[PDB]
């Protein structure tokens, strides 16, 4: 009836072979076109000439080694044309090859190779102390010049074929979730079969090239290798750190002029996202898991010829294939069965089990016949005695001789390298007690992006997340929770996806080194900005960008971290993690200062009430402002926190004032706009007693009835630059509070900043302990900082009086977004960062103005590790001092690596207070300071109002010279340059002197960027302006 | 459920020319050019007799 066609129509794929092997055809070839290129690796290339006699000599030297058919050697081979000779000799000579990846565990090439049993194991001088080898072979290492001279006394000439072609070509192990590897022993007739069948598929023409990216440790690579062989097209090997790098695989695509590559659907939407340009013209072979409609849309369009191909590894590489879910008609002597559960065949359009016969099947699994029992078993509709393997998946007839995939009967869905459970994530999912149902499906938000979705039912909110993630793997958890009412279904009766909501799609570091690893964890995942708190794996990381991400942190941070513990650690807070925790202290006698404070009230108890370390915000309000939700909010803001109403008198200690206590004032003045500056230079300029008053006022400006300037003057002792952003979110939080007449939606605070100050005082009193952590940070400054100089020797206009002016001016410059790119793209080329760029830049200024070879300059820290800490407003600021050495008159490049030494050395001592080494040594340490911003400005955004924030210069000078750089990003996120200024004591400098300061620090940045192997003795120091005056004097002198 | 993933099931070690062995279901009838090598028993002994009679898994093809 139609049985007749479901079993023998569209089985119709049997091809007698030519009396040809892959392997002759490759002799047949390197006969026909000796100096053809065969393979290209890195910068050497060998001819198919060199290939064949190099794979002759070292197959007639095995072959007298003992090696022979039914015994196995190891390929234990870095990715290069010497792996290529290796596996293609062996071939060769009849026996078969296992392959070895050393980058997989230990334990498991162990195994492999105690479970293989192989005779010889082959290997590179590269790779070679990788091997904890077993007595039960020997090791053939091919670089050693006694072997390497040994191969060449054998001849080049090639060799009989009489080999039985049932005998094992190679080995390949995978891992079925079993818990133990199986060894799948391909014969050599299937590969044959495959490699004659896809030559036949694949024209190839000599102009041709393929990329090879995928590992020995899949059979994929024989299709990599021998295909481009067979034909007269040539190979380009792609080693592992190139296929790592997304920007690196994409210029060699384009570089080596690559005509056909193979990959995983995850590699091409790693590429297709970013970088489509080099798949222009290539032509795609896609398999190995089900590809995305989105993703074959893009590759449809963007590319030619893409062809999807299916098998598993037990009918060797590529059962079925067909050209653009269809997993197409089958191969060369494939028989395809689609049965049900009486092994009977089904109509087209009916669903069934999958099952492979033909010459694809191997011979089982290596010494393991009850697995091979299991799946390779009796085939009822081919020859007497055949078998067949069931796959495990359900397919279903085409109307035309086609295969449409549904899915695995474990009812497991393959993501991103995964194996996904879904059952388990909506099993745990829905076991809370406020949820009932839920459903979990993966939809792509983006072209070739599959993210997984929860759907959920809420029995009769973010919170959700952490009890799914305190559960499962971070791989396993959703991108996305949407609440839904029911859900729908298809008049097929089915889970309607396109019926369903679509997806929503979607903290700040706290140290240098959770910064480093952001902008790590940014650039691998290939978005603009991560935060302290987001997962690796959620956002679309998988195994391989785990590995480029785990080799960047080895080289800028200089740290090997294990795969499994960026498993176990997805988010970056998690990978940093001793400090003790702050707990809440209970009520004490008296409250010490914090270190950060002990300094300003030294410097308070000296001098007196001084302008200094005055915080000015000024906030240009315009529309309808509420006078009294804002007078409200600022009571509120104050109320909530403590170091707002605190006073410091002496005994040094901490006094805080009671809400109603410290009566809080708003002083509202109008004035006319041309008056706005004068008076605002005079308010700014107010001089707080810190002994008696709380170091705050609030001066509201009129200019109209809609314009405003709102003036909230603090002073450092209790806030600092980062508190400035959850004091600015909760006075926008009162103020829209009192508008709406609701009540204020506040993030109760688990500590205080006295806590804060107990903490610190209470860890600092473990110096006396030797083994204590701050004893060996203070041991370590205490060896690092010693012998600075007494002062720097910078080229002062006037010399330094007795007492200093504390006038300070200050000297605005801009560097465009080209060079900041450029500088960018230097930091991450040299295993650096911008910061460490730009202080080796400033380093390098200084000394060339005649500063001396040793330079210790200071650095703020936000000093908020704690988590506690998050919203509070105080003082947590500490200060790095890094002593820079440029002694040697070294490239920019070599001085870059000691700053990066010094920085890296730094950040593991930075839980100490800068106050306590100024305290135990003897501005004390550092004349010279340098603030780097990366975050961006504050804002209030109040409700009705144009709100534009500003924070206003005092006119003073903290140092002697200060340059503070802040980055600005760009709307997408990328680059959009560089906004600085020179603070300087105006008692030392002239405004002319510090504005050429400026112009030339930048052009000493471009002068490095354009050459980084520069000496900085070298470096042009001289403006264009005195250029042309300097050459018109020999212009006058010599004429 | 599958044929043989069925645990709580009766079995078949069928043995084939190129002494090939092969689980199968007792109900399904048995393929041509398939003999029993071990008759009907649970999925663990049948599994078991494979273990210990399979020994060298290559085709009787390449004995001699
Ligand atoms: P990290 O934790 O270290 O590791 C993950 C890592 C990404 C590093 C690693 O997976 C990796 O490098 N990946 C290697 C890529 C790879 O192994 N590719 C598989 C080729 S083997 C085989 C072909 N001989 C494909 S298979 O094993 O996946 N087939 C088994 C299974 O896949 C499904 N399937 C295959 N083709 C399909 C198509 N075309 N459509 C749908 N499904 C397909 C199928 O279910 C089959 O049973």
């Amino acid at each position: 009836e139609e049985r007749h066609q479901v079993l023998k129509k569209w089985n119709e794929t049997a091809h007698p072979h030519p009396e040809e092997n892959f392997l002759q055809l490759f002799e047949k070839q390197a006969e026909r076109i000796p100096e053809a290129i065969a393979v290209i690796c890195e910068d050497q290339a060998l001819s198919y000439t060199e290939l064949n006699q190099q794979a002759n000599r070292l197959a007639h030297f095995l072959m007298e080694y003992g090696v022979g058919p039914e015994q196995y050697v190891a390929l234990a081979l870095p990715r290069s044309a010497e792996m290529v000779i290796a596996m293609l000799a062996v071939l060769k000579t009849g026996a078969a090859y296992l392959p070895l990846d050393l980058d997989y565990p230990d334990e498991r090439i162990a195994f492999m190779l105690e479970d293989t049993k192989p005779v010889c194991i082959v290997t590179s001088s590269s790779v070679q102390s990788k091997l904890s080898h077993f007595p039960s072979c020997s090791t053939i290492i091919l670089d050693h010049p006694e072997t390497e001279q040994a191969i060449k006394h054998y001849p080049d000439t090639n060799v009989p074929k009489t080999q039985s072609p049932l005998h094992p070509a190679y080995v390949i192990y995978t891992s079925g979730s079993t818990g133990k590897p199986k060894g799948v022993v391909v014969p050599f007739h299937s590969l044959n079969n495959f490699l004659l069948a896809m030559r036949e598929k694949f024209a190839l023409k000599e102009h041709d090239r393929l990329l090879a990216v995928t590992t020995i440790a899949f059979d994929i690579s024989a299709l990599e290798i021998f295909l481009p062989l067979i034909s007269g097209a040539s190979l380009v090997v792609a080693k592992k750190e190139t296929i790592q790098d997304p920007q690196a695989l994409a210029a060699v695509i384009s570089d080596k002029e690559i005509t056909i590559m193979q990959a995983t659907p995850t590699l091409w939407h790693m590429l297709v996202t970013h970088h489509p340009d080099c798949i222009a013209g290539l032509r795609v072979l896609v398999g190995g898991e089900a590809l995305s409609s989105g993703l074959a849309s893009a590759l449809h369009r963007l590319a030619c010829e893409v062809t999807n191909l299916y098998g598993p590894t037990e009918t060797t590489i590529w059962s079925t294939m067909s050209p653009l879910p269809s997993i197409g008609r089958p191969i060369w002597n494939t028989q395809v069965y689609v049965l049900d559960e009486q092994l009977q065949p089904v109509p087209p359009g009916v669903v069934g089990e999958l099952y492979i016969a033909g010459s694809g099947l191997a011979r089982g699994y290596l010494r393991r016949p009850d697995l091979t029992a299991e799946r390779f078993v009796a085939n009822p509709y081919g020859p007497p005695g055949s078998r067949m393997y069931r796959t495990g998946d359900l397919v279903r007839w085409r109307m035309d001789g086609s295969l449409d995939y549904i899915g695995r009967v474990d009812h497991q869905i393959k993501l991103r390298g995964f194996r996904i459970e879904i059952g388990e994530i909506e099993a745990v999912l829905s076991q809370c007690d406020l949820v009932e149902r839920a459903l979990v499906v993966a939809r792509e938000d983006q072209p070739g992006d599959q993210r997984l979705v929860a759907y959920v039912i809420p029995c009769e909110l973010a919170e959700l997340r952490r009890y799914v993630s305190e559960r499962l793997p971070d791989y396993m958890v959703p991108s996305a929770f949407m609440v839904l009412n029911e859900f729908p279904l298809t008049p097929n009766g089915k889970i309607d996806r396109k019926a369903l909501p679509a997806p929503d799609f979607t903290r700040k570091p706290r140290n240098p080194q959770e910064e480093i690893l952001c902008e790590l964890f940014a650039e691998v995942l290939e978005i603009p900005v991560v935060g302290i708190d987001d997962h690796f794996f959620e956002l679309g990381g998988h195994s391989l960008l785990a590995a480029r991400l785990i080799s960047r942190i080895r080289d800028v941070l200089g740290v090997e971290i294990t795969i499994g513990k960026l498993f176990a650690s997805p988010t970056v807070a998690s990978l940093v993690k001793r400090k003790p925790p702050v707990k809440a202290y209970a009520c004490k006698e008296d409250i010490p200062l914090s270190f950060a404070q002990r300094r300003l009230w030294f410097l308070y108890h000296l001098e007196g009430p001084s302008p200094t370390y005055n915080i000015p915000v000024v906030v240009h309000l315009t529309g309808e402002l509420h006078y009294q939700a804002l007078q409200q909010a600022l009571y509120d803001v104050i109320e909530r926190h403590e170091p707002l109403r605190t006073i410091f008198p002496e005994h040094s200690r901490q006094v805080i004032l009671e809400p109603h206590q410290a009566r809080p004032e708003l002083m509202i003045k109008e004035i006319s706009e041309s008056e706005l500056s004068d008076e605002l230079n005079a308010a700014v300029r107010y001089r707080f007693d810190l002994a008696a008053e709380p170091a705050i006022r609030a001066q509201l400006f009129v200019l109209g009835p809609n314009r405003h300037v709102l003036l909230l003057l603090m002073h450092h002792m209790i806030v600092d630059g980062w508190s400035l952003t959850p004091l600015t979110r909760d006075i926008a939080a009162a103020y829209n509070a009192h508008c709406r007449n609701q009540k204020v939606e506040w993030a109760p605070l688990p500590v205080k900043y006295a806590d804060y100050a107990l903490w610190q005082q209470e860890i600092l009193g473990d110096e006396t302990n030797p083994d204590s952590l701050i004893a060996k940070q203070l041991d370590y400054w205490k060896k690092t900082l010693a012998g600075l100089p007494e002062e720097l020797e910078l080229p002062t206009d006037y010399p330094r009086p007795a007492e200093s002016s504390y006038e300070g001016g200050i000297v605005d410059f801009c560097m465009d977004a080209e060079l900041h790119k450029r500088l960018l793209d230097l930091a991450r080329e040299n295993k650096a960062s911008l910061f460490m760029v730009l202080q080796a830049g400033f380093a390098a200024f200084l000394t060339r103005l005649g500063a001396g070879t040793d330079i210790p300059i200071g650095s703020p820290i936000a000093g908020r590790n704690d988590d506690s800490l998050e919203h509070l407003v105080g003082l947590f600021i500490n200060t790095l001092v890094l002593r820079m050495d440029t002694s040697g008159n070294p490239s920019f490049r070599e001085l870059l690596g000691r700053v990066r030494e010094v920085n890296l050395s730094a950040y593991e001592n930075q839980d100490i207070p800068f106050e306590r080494l100024v305290e135990i040594l003897n501005h004390p340490l550092f004349q010279v300071m340098f603030v780097f911003q990366n975050t961006p400005e504050p804002k209030l955004e109040l409700q009705g109002l144009e709100s534009r924030l500003e924070i206003r210069s005092v006119g003073t000078a903290k140092f002697d010279l200060t340059l503070e750089l802040r980055e600005r990003r760009g709307e997408d996120g990328s680059p959009d340059g560089l906004i600085g200024l020179f603070e300087y004591s105006r008692d030392l400098f002239d405004h002319t002197t510090v504005e050429a300061f400026a112009k030339r620090l930048c052009q000493l940045l471009r002068e490095v960027v354009m050459n980084p192997d520069l000496p900085i003795g070298q470096i042009d120091m001289l403006l264009p302006e005195e250029r042309k005056k300097l050459l018109a004097a020999a212009e006058n002198l010599y004429f | 459920t599958n044929p043989f993933e069925n645990k709580e099931g009766t079995y078949l070690v069928l043995i084939n020319d190129e002494g090939q062995y092969s689980l199968w279901p007792a109900s399904i009838a048995i393929p041509p050019g398939w003999n029993i090598a071990f008759a009907e028993n649970t999925r663990s002994a049948c599994l078991d007799y494979i273990n210990a009679h399979w020994i060298d898994m290559r085709p009787n093809s390449l004995k001699d």
